[PDB]
C-alpha cells in the first residue's frame, strides 16, 4: 500500500 | 453537512473542483483519519471550518487556517499524480472560502 498525500504546512 | 445543499454552490469553485476543494479544507484543520474517498468527511470538514460551532476570539471562521497550507507543493502533486495544471485553481478556492462571492 502507499502513503495518502498529506499537505504540508507552512512553519 | 450532508444535506442536499452545498456549501460551495454559493463561491465560484467549478462542481469539478469541489472534492479538491474538500480535501483542501480537510488538510488545513489537521485531520488525520481523513480518507479521500470518504466524501462524508470531506463534508463534514469544510463545514466546520466555513460554519464551526464554536470559533475562536475575534474570528468568524476557521478560513484563516488555509493560508498555513504550502499550494505549490500540492499542485506539484496534483501534476505528478493526475497531469493536472491546477496551480490558480487552489488559489481561487483559497479566495473563495474566505470571502464567499467577493465583489470583484
Amino acid at each position: 500500500l502507499e502513503i495518502s498525500y498529506k499537505i504540508p504546512k507552512s512553519q | 453537512p450532508q444535506g442536499e445543499m452545498d456549501l460551495l454552490d454559493s463561491t465560484r469553485i467549478h462542481p469539478e473542483d469541489y472534492s479538491l476543494a474538500r480535501k483542501m479544507a480537510a488538510d488545513a484543520l489537521d485531520i488525520e483519519d481523513i480518507d479521500d474517498d470518504d466524501e462524508s468527511a470531506m463534508r463534514n470538514a469544510i463545514y466546520e471550518m466555513v460554519f464551526p460551532r464554536s470559533p475562536p476570539k475575534d474570528e468568524d471562521d476557521l478560513t484563516f487556517k488555509l493560508d498555513e497550507l504550502i499550494l505549490d507543493d500540492y499542485a506539484t502533486e496534483l501534476e505528478r499524480k493526475h497531469q493536472l495544471k491546477k496551480r490558480s485553481t487552489l488559489q481561487i478556492i483559497k479566495e473563495e472560502l474566505q470571502s464567499r462571492y467577493r465583489e470583484i
